[PDB]
């Protein structure tokens, strides 16, 4: 999220995809500027520098849907865009975003990539095959039951590679896979765009996994000190993006 | 404006010095516009972060008090209001009328208080208002105000986004927004919330109303606009494109191949265009047709045509200007119907040129085909090249490149696919343009001149010496590039010569 | 205008001489209305570019008021501006009025004129047929021209503000229109049949109003033009003078500014002297002297209804026409010229393309979308080109073709290369037979060999014009019309330099 990579939380009616994002939404750099386009509220964010737009009905007058507000939006060319859901023809001009550059993030009704894709091939949505190149990555979330068991998990991470010319196209590398029958999440794969963020910081993979086991951690000790709420777990998140050292040192000393 | 006022000052040193307590530690301090704006870059150490601060002359609870008191007299007046009147002789119906009101009600203010009380006359009457700071500083790119109670948020050529202390609430930002809107002829409200327009200067302008369609209050965003044509020395200067590309560029606007540059809202299309556009041969007819007058050329044998919301539009102003001979016809950027028209000027021998709002060559061929442009697959053979912009962001730093040039063979005899040469390419990881291969379009002029490919080529490397050596030189301003390029079309060695020998 | 005045006049020796300090070389002098306006041709070693200098009788700043103000009681004459009144009669008015040196009154009487009947200001621009093109940008903003030979030149003439606003409400008028910052922009044609963008106020146009003049002044490139630049050799040229008068359809294709139009032009005065012709352009250029002809001129709908090509041709195809000439084919009503082909209508047009190949391409393809099966009612194609070596500038029909038709299961256009270019010896080499000399014995009834006959002998007239010197369009199209109505006694006073 921090390298704009952006991605999709596709899954079943009910299934988590919106607060994922929203979960996930929480870990956008202090400074940024983001704008979010929805049908109606659902993305809270403990964010300043921050424009929520809201799609109008037009019950009486002008309607302005999702595709008039992210036109709109992108042109202010922000560097994190939010759709709520995308349900037809704005995901064009997202995608579009993307290509661009603007790390952009939304949610799309589907049971897993094959599903996605279709989807956001054919009409309403109608996205050029060769526009899912800029998609990063695509979490896959669930519901799962057995007793009163009411499980959500994401039950993979798809790092969308790119397309293949003369194809199938669509080159996904799966990171990681959820097994319901242990409950565990298996890695599967190489995190290979970890890779690609050597190459943007101009660091070494090491390195990056480096940070990455010490985000982990900062997260894990979170946990351990019970900081559940948002807004005192952006207030944490935000703190270790302006100086990691200050901020893990305060972390391991209760403060 | 400001040079107006600094006349009329009456005073200077009206400006304090802020108390910026500990976790806070000044960086950068710098006029705007002295003797009454500055900058003060800070940093609150504690958030490892800076903070823009928009240094305005200091007034008291009583003092702002007053002033805004002949605001409201002030404001009845229309002239000193109205923007078809000359800055200048409204600038003293303003003088001349706070002399009435001030003499009349028998009162003397001091020598400073009036060098501060005119300065915010002028503000909230002819500049930006709250803004005008940011408005003015050279450094701010982007202006971004998010809603009612938040803090407007800046992008600095040197620190990148930035939280600034300027902050408006509601009322003060519907205004705001109202006028910035108003300001731009064009007309907000709860009916219509949302405007997409462009401030008299140029700036592009982003608003909302209320919070009808935008929760957390009315909003805008500006893009300023520079001033001064950045010229194709800038350009090699600055990374965005290199001396050899720009050198080929050159012998392409001369010869006449028409070229579209390509890309993102607010990518540098527009200016790109405007710098390589520098390079028209001087006694040339040029012909520019815009929405929005933004090209500034040093070329005297030019019209410059603009046009207008009501009605005259592009499409009418382009057939127009095509019945008669003119040599090099810009567009700025074709939007819609038009389109069609701009790549029949190419079909017909008019060296065509426009900015076009897409990402991929893949996109632009898909905008340029589709409804509301509408350009038939069969004319797009008629393009020579394509440029492509990108605006490259990482960390507290932006890159305005050149992220692509394509070449337009031609229109293949299978599934009339459009043949197309990618020669050169920008490579984020060094920021380092590569030459994937050859110019092929320096065959079509090798041929136009009857002499060899090599031939070209060479006349090519020349060219870029010669911008290099412009360059090494110190001549960036376009006034004195275009005086310099227009040299070397008159006589190459004679200006070769000069170049290298100082002169 | 001219012939009225110069006589009125007293003095001859009108107009002083130009003087231009060093660094300012004069390159050509010319007249332009002797004895009172003349054009200098100024070089500039600094900036190797050439000057236009338009001299007018030269006055004293005390003649300056003087003569303005003769002509501020003058103004006052409605009888005067009256166009309705025939020049001749209007002239001897101002002459009379000015009764209520025998020098000054000549080179006074040419301003007088030069505001009442001429084009003021800008009049030598006007008058001189060297300068095609005019163009006033701006407010202070010297005019630049394009001359004949020199091309883009900056000229000695500006208008300030104001002087320029009278100018824009001059040209607008004679147009007739009416300019107004309601209606800024002005399409029109002026009296003397010329285009005129022109912009008021600064509305539109920033740098201040402004207009632009171009002069329908072209002298067409005669056939015989043609063989003298060893662009078509005489013999291909009697072939298509035949192929012409039997209606033979034709569309001359080649890259932009390799000859096109010029040719077409050229060839078209190969029509038979009482033939109804009818063109159709986006914009005046093609020239001919010939009488029963109809000129349509497309309109751009500025502020009034579009008429475009398709509009036009189908509304002349209507009145049955002999021969029919569309400028270039640039969409729609590429189909309805097509049709009239499939008719009889002796159709001839240009089209932006290289080869035959593209040339289809072009034609089938959407905005011309001409369907498949319709090319074969295209007889000839002629391809043009343009090589160059040293300053070696050379427009060569490139290649002859004859399109023979379509074939049914096919790669479909029938094509017959009667004659190449070959650019290393520069010459035409015969690659075929011309096939379609056969379609003529079928039409007059003869045989092949008669025909060819008549051709060598066309060919023979061609080429003793051209010893004779005989080039002008004008005069050239009196010795082919010549040669319709008698070949005879055409081809005898041709050979006795009559
Ligand atoms: N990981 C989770 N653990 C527990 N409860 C969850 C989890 N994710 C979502 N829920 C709850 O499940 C319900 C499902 O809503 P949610 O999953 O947010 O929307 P969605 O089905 O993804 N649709 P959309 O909001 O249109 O993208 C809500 O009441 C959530 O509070
Ligand atoms: N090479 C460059 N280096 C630095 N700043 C640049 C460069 N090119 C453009 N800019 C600035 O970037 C902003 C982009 O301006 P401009 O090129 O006019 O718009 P655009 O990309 O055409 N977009 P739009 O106005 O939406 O069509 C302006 O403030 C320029 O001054
Ligand atoms: N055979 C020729 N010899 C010398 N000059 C020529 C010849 N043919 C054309 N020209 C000149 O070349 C220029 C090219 O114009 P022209 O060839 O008439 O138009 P074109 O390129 O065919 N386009 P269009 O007029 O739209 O069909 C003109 O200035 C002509 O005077
Ligand atoms: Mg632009």
């Amino acid at each position: 999220i921090e390298h704009k990579f952006s991605a999709i939380v596709v899954g079943e009616t009910a299934s988590g995809k919106t607060t994922t994002l929203n979960a996930i939404m929480m870990f956008i750099p202090p400074d940024a500027k983001v704008v979010s386009i929805e049908d109606t509220r659902e993305i809270k964010l403990y964010h300043e520098n921050w424009i929520a737009e809201v799609t109008r009905t037009g019950m009486g007058e002008g309607e302005i849907d999702m595709y008039d507000l992210l036109r709109a939006a992108l042109r202010q060319r922000p560097d994190y865009i939010i759709v709520g859901e995308v349900r037809g023809r704005e995901a064009q001009t997202l995608f579009q975003a993307m290509s661009t550059g603007h790390a952009s993030y939304s949610t799309l009704h589907a049971g897993d990539i094959n599903q996605m894709v279709y989807r956001l091939e054919s009409e309403p949505l109608k996205v050029p095959r060769s526009m899912l190149q800029f998609l990063d990555i695509a979490l896959v979330q669930t519901m799962w039951v057995r007793g009163n068991t009411r499980l959500r998990r994401t039950k993979e991470v798809n790092e969308i590679l790119g397309i293949d010319p003369v194809d199938k196209n669509l080159l996904v590398n799966q990171f990681v896979k959820w097994d319901p029958k242990e409950d565990k999440h298996i890695e599967v794969s190489m995190p290979k765009k970890l890779e690609k963020m050597a190459d943007f910081l101009g660091v070494s993979v090491q390195e990056v996994y480096d940070e990455m086991l010490s985000r982990k951690r900062y997260l894990e000790l979170m946990l351990k000190r019970g900081i559940r709420n948002y807004k005192e777990v952006t207030r944490y998140i935000h703190a270790y993006y302006r100086n990691p050292e200050l901020a893990m040192t305060k972390m391991e000393e209760g403060l | 404006h400001y040079d107006i006022l600094r006349r009329h000052i009456r005073s200077e040193d009206l400006l304090e010095t802020p108390e910026f307590g500990s976790g806070s530690r000044i960086v950068e301090e710098y006029w705007i516009q002295e003797p009454f704006t500055k900058a003060i870059i800070v940093e609150n150490e504690d958030e490892f972060r800076n903070v823009y601060y928009a240094l305005e002359p200091t007034v008291s609870s009583e003092e702002a008090e007053v002033i805004s008191a002949l605001y409201d007299d002030l404001k009845k007046i229309l002239v000193l209001q109205d923007v078809s009147v000359d800055l200048e002789e409204r600038a003293e119906v303003l003088v001349r009328a706070i002399e009435k009101l001030s003499k009349e009600y028998a009162v003397s203010f001091t020598d400073n208080f009036y060098s501060r009380m005119l300065y915010y006359l002028f503000r909230d009457f002819f500049g930006y208002g709250l803004i005008d700071p940011l408005m003015e500083d050279t450094n701010v790119e982007d202006i971004s105000c998010d809603g009612y109670n938040i803090p407007i948020f800046i992008y600095h050529q040197k620190y990148g986004n930035v939280e600034t202390n300027i902050v408006l609430d509601q009322e003060k930002l519907d205004r705001m927004v109202l006028r910035l809107t108003q300001r731009s002829g064009k007309h907000i409200s709860i009916a219509n919330p949302i405007v997409d327009a462009t401030l008299p200067d140029g700036s592009r302008l982003q608003a909302t109303f209320g919070t009808e369609v935008t929760p957390r209050g009315s909003s805008f965003t500006i893009r300023k606009f520079t001033i001064e044509p950045l010229t194709p020395i800038d350009l090699i200067e600055k990374g965005t494109v290199p001396s050899g590309v720009l050198a080929y560029l050159w012998l392409a606007i001369e010869h006449k191949f028409s070229a579209i540059v390509v890309g993102e809202t607010a990518s540098g299309k527009t200016t790109t265009l405007n710098a390589i556009m520098m390079f028209i041969p001087p006694d040339a007819k040029v012909v520019s047709i815009e929405d929005t007058r933004e090209i500034k050329l040093y070329h005297e044998n030019w019209i410059a045509e603009v046009t207008r919301t009501g009605e005259i539009d592009m499409y009418d102003l382009l057939r127009a200007a095509l019945r008669q001979r003119p040599d090099y016809i810009i567009v700025g950027e074709v939007r819609g119907r038009e389109a069609q028209t701009l790549f029949q000027a190419m079909s017909t021998g008019h060296a065509s040129y426009s900015t076009l709002h897409a990402g991929d060559i893949n996109q632009m061929v898909y905008r340029l085909e589709s409804e509301p442009l509408k350009v038939p697959r069969s004319m797009l053979q008629f393009l020579d090249i394509a440029l492509v912009q990108t605006m490259w962001v990482r960390g507290n730093t932006r890159l305005r490149r050149t992220k692509e040039v394509n070449e337009i063979l031609g229109i293949d005899p299978v599934d009339k696919n459009l043949l197309v040469n990618q020669f050169v390419k920008w490579d984020p990881k060094e920021d380092k343009h590569i030459e994937v291969s050859m110019p092929k379009k320096l065959e079509k002029m090798a041929d136009f001149l009857g002499v060899s490919v090599q031939e070209v080529y060479d006349e090519m490397l020349s060219r870029k010496r010669y911008l290099e050596l412009m360059l090494k030189r110190g001549i960036r301003n376009y006034k004195e590039v275009t005086r310099y390029i227009h040299a070397y079309y008159r006589n190459p060695e004679l200006a070769m010569t000069k170049m290298e020998e100082g002169l």
